[PDB]
C-alpha cells in the first residue's frame, strides 16, 4: 500500500549480464527467468521482486578426478584374473591395494561437497565400483581355496589332461571372470550413465 | 616468487552502459609462469617413477611378486602426485598440460603392469595349450622376447611422448 | 546420534529487571519453511521459549532465551566411516580363507587392514573437536 | 617426503638446499634400487640355501 516495485523494461530484459564478466569455475549460466509477487507477513504485505539464475554443473572435473581413477582401479583389480593361480601373493597384492585405493577415493569423493546426509550419484558410482573390486577379491579368495598344489607350472612339463608330478588346471572361476567381470561393469556403466546424463 | 612480468600495457577509451557512456583507463599485466617449482614438485616425480615401472622387465618372468609389486607401487604413487596436485588447485573443468602429463605417465606404468600380465598370461595360460598342440613387433611364445622387446621400446615411446609434449607447450 | 537443544539468550545490557523487563508475545517465535535451511548434518524437532532472572554483579536482569532442538543426521558419517570400517573387517576376515602357506600374503592382508583401521581412525575425528572422551 | 617437503615456501624458482638433499636422497634410493636389479639379474638358480 506504500512501496510497489516494478521492472523497467519487460522482466526478461530487465536483468542484463554482460558477455564478458562470467566469473564462473565449473558451472554454465544457461539463462535467468524474472518474476515478481506478494509475499505475506506478522507486519503486512510485501512486493517482492524475484530472480532466478539457472546454472548447469560442469562434470569435467569430476570425470577427471573421481570417476576415472576408480574405472582405473576397478580395471587394475579385473586385471588380477589373467594370472595363475599359484600367484598367491601377487593376486593378494592386486586385492588389498585395489580395496584400499577404492577407501581412499570413496574418503576423498566427499571433500568436495557439503556434509549432506543422503546419497549422491557419485557414492552409488563408488559404492558399484567397491563391490566390483572386492567381488573380485573373493572370487581370488574363493580361487585359493580350491587351489589344490602350492606350486606352479614347471613350464617344461607337458601337461596331462583333465577328466609322476601333476599340475593345477586353469580356474573355471578365472575363466568365467575374465568374461564376466569386465562385461558386467561396462553393461552397469553404460545404464548409469544413460541414466543420469540424459534428464 | 611464481610469475615474471613480461610486459604492462596502458589503455583508454569509453565504455558504454544503459546509463550512458563513461570513460576508461585499463592498465594491463601479462605474466608468465616460472617451471622450476613444478619441474622439482610434480613433473621430476613423475619422470623418475616412469623409469622406476620399467624395472620390472629385468626382472624374470616366475618371480611374480616382485614385478607386481614394483608395477603397484608406480601406480600407487602416479595416483598420490595427482591427488596431491588436486588438492591445490580450483575446480576447473578441462584437462591442463600437468594433467594430461600425468595421464599419460600413468598410461605408460598401466602397460607395463599390463604387459607383465600378458606374459605371465602367455606362459601359464596358453602354454601347457600349445604344448599339447606340439621396430618390428616380437614372437608372442617366447616370454623373454617380450621382455627384451618391451626393455628396448618402453624407453624409446616415453622419450618420443616427452618430446612431443614439450615441443608442444613450449 | 547426539540430539542437542541449543541456546539464544537475550536480555537489557544496562537496564536490571527493575527498569526494563522484556515478555513473549502469543506468537512468540515464528519458523518459516524450514526445507530452504543451511541445516545439512543436523534435523530440527522443534524450539521452546523460557524466561528467567540472571544474577550479576550490576543488577538483575530479565533474560529470555530459545531453545532449538536439533537431532544429528547419521547418513553422512555411516556414509563416511562405518561402512568402510566393517569393509576393511570384512576384508580382515578374508585372510581366514587363504591357504596357510601363504605367509607374505596373510600377513600383508593383515598389516594392510591395520594401516587402513588405524588411517580411518584418525580420518574419522577431523570434523569433531579436540574433546578427551570416547565417542 | 620430496612433495611434502616445501609445504609453507613460496613457489620460488630455484632450488634450495634442502631440495638438494632431498634429491641426493632420492638419488641413493634410486641407486640402491638400480644395484639390486643389477644383482638380481645375475641370480642363475631360484632356490635358496638350505641349512
Ligand atoms: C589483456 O587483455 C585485454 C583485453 O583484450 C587487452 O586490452 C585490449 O588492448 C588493445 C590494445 O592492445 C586495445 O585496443 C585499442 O583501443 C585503443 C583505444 O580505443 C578506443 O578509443 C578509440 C578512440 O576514442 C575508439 O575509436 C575505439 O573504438 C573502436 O574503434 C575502432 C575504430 O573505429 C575500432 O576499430 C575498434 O574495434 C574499437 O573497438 C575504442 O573505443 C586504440 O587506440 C587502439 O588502436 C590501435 O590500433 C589502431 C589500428 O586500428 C592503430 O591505428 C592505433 O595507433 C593503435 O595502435 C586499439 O584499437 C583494446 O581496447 C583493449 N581492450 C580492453 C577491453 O581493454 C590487453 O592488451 C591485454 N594485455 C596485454 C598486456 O596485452
Ligand atoms: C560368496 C561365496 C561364493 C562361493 C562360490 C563357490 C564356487 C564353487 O563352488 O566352485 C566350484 C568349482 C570350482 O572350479 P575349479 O576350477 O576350482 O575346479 C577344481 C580345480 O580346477 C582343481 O585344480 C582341480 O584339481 P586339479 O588341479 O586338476 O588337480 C579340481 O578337480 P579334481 O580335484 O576333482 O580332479 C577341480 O574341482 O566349479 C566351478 O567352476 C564354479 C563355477 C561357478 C563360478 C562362477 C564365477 C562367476
Ligand atoms: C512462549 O511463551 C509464552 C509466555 O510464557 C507462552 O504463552 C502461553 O501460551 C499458551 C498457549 O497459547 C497460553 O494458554 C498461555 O496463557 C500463555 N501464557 C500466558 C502467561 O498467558 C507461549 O505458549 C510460549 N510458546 C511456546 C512454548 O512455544
Ligand atoms: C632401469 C634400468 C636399469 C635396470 C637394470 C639393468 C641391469 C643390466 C645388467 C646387464
Ligand atoms: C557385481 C559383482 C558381479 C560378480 C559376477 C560373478
Ligand atoms: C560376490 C563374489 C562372487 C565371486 C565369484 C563366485
Ligand atoms: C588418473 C589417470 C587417468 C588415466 C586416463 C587414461
Ligand atoms: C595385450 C596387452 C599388451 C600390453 C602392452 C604390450
Ligand atoms: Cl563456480
Amino acid at each position: 500500500a506504500e512501496v510497489v516495485y516494478e521492472w523497467t523494461r519487460e522482466p526478461a530484459r530487465s536483468v542484463v549480464v554482460a558477455e564478458d564478466g562470467s566469473r564462473l569455475n565449473q558451472y554454465d549460466l544457461l539463462g535467468q527467468t524474472v518474476d515478481s509477487g506478494i509475499v505475506q507477513s506478522s507486519t503486512g504485505e510485501y512486493v517482492v521482486m524475484t530472480t532466478h539464475f539457472h546454472l548447469k554443473r560442469k562434470i569435467g572435473y569430476f570425470v577427471i578426478q573421481t570417476y576415472l581413477p576408480c574405472i582405473m582401479t576397478v580395471i587394475l583389480s579385473q586385471v588380477s584374473f589373467w594370472l595363475n593361480r599359484e600367484s598367491v601373493p601377487a593376486r593378494t597384492v592386486f586385492g588389498v591395494t585395489t580395496v584400499l585405493t577404492m577407501t581412499t577415493l570413496s574418503i576423498s569423493a566427499r571433500n568436495s561437497l557439503p556434509k549432506v546426509a543422503y546419497a549422491t550419484a557419485m557414492d552409488w558410482f563408488i559404492a558399484v565400483c567397491y563391490a566390483f573390486v572386492f567381488s573380485a577379491l573373493i572370487e581370488f579368495a574363493t580361487v585359493n581355496y580350491f587351489t589344490k598344489r602350492g606350486y606352479a607350472w614347471d613350464g617344461k612339463s607337458v601337461v596331462p589332461e583333465k577328466p609322476k608330478k601333476t599340475f593345477n588346471s586353469v580356474s573355471k572361476i578365472d575363466r568365467l571372470s575374465r568374461i564376466a567381470f569386465p562385461l558386467l561393469f561396462g553393461i552397469f556403466n553404460l545404464v548409469y550413465w544413460a541414466t543420469y546424463l540424459n534428464r | 616468487p611464481q610469475f615474471s612480468i613480461v610486459e604492462h600495457r596502458l589503455v583508454s577509451r569509453n565504455v558504454v552502459f544503459a546509463t550512458g557512456a563513461y570513460p576508461r583507463l585499463s592498465l594491463s599485466f601479462r605474466l608468465k609462469r616460472n617451471i622450476g617449482y613444478f619441474i622439482l614438485q610434480t613433473y621430476m616425480p613423475s619422470i623418475l617413477i616412469t623409469i622406476l615401472s620399467w624395472v620390472s622387465f629385468w626382472i624374470n618372468y616366475d618371480a611374480s611378486a616382485a614385478r607386481v609389486a614394483l608395477g603397484i607401487t608406480t601406480v600407487l604413487t602416479m595416483t598420490t602426485i595427482n591427488t596431491h596436485l588436486r588438492e591445490t588447485l580450483p575446480k576447473i573443468p578441462y584437462v591442463k598440460a600437468i594433467d594430461m602429463y600425468l595421464m599419460g605417465c600413468f598410461v605408460f606404468v598401466f602397460l607395463a603392469l599390463l604387459e607383465y600380465a600378458f606374459v605371465n598370461y602367455i606362459f601359464f595360460g596358453r602354454g601347457p595349450q600349445r604344448q599339447k598342440k606340439l621396430i618390428k613387433i616380437p614372437d608372442l611364445t617366447d616370454v623373454n622376447a617380450i621382455d627384451r622387446w618391451s626393455r628396448i621400446v618402453f624407453p624409446f615411446t616415453f622419450s618420443l611422448f616427452n618430446l612431443v609434449y614439450w615441443l608442444y607447450y613450449v | 546420534m547426539d540430539e542437542h537443544s541449543c541456546p539464544l539468550e537475550f536480555s537489557s545490557y544496562g537496564y536490571p529487571r527493575e527498569e526494563i523487563v522484556y515478555q513473549w508475545k502469543r506468537s512468540s517465535v515464528e519458523v518459516g519453511d524450514t526445507r530452504s535451511w543451511r541445516l545439512y548434518q543436523f534435523s530440527f524437532v522443534g524450539l521452546r521459549n523460557t524466561t528467567e532472572v540472571v544474577k550479576t554483579t550490576s543488577g538483575d536482569y530479565v533474560v529470555m532465551s530459545v531453545y532449538f532442538d536439533l537431532s544429528r543426521r547419521m547418513g553422512y558419517f555411516t556414509i563416511q566411516t562405518y561402512i568402510p570400517c566393517t569393509l576393511i573387517v570384512v576384508l580382515s576376515w578374508v585372510s581366514f580363507w587363504i591357504n596357510k602357506d601363504a605367509v607374505p600374503a596373510r600377513t600383508s592382508l593383515g598389516i594392510t587392514t591395520v594401516l587402513t583401521m588405524t588411517t580411518l581412525s584418525t580420518i574419522a575425528r577431523k570434523s569433531l573437536p579436540k574433546v578427551s572422551y570416547v565417542t
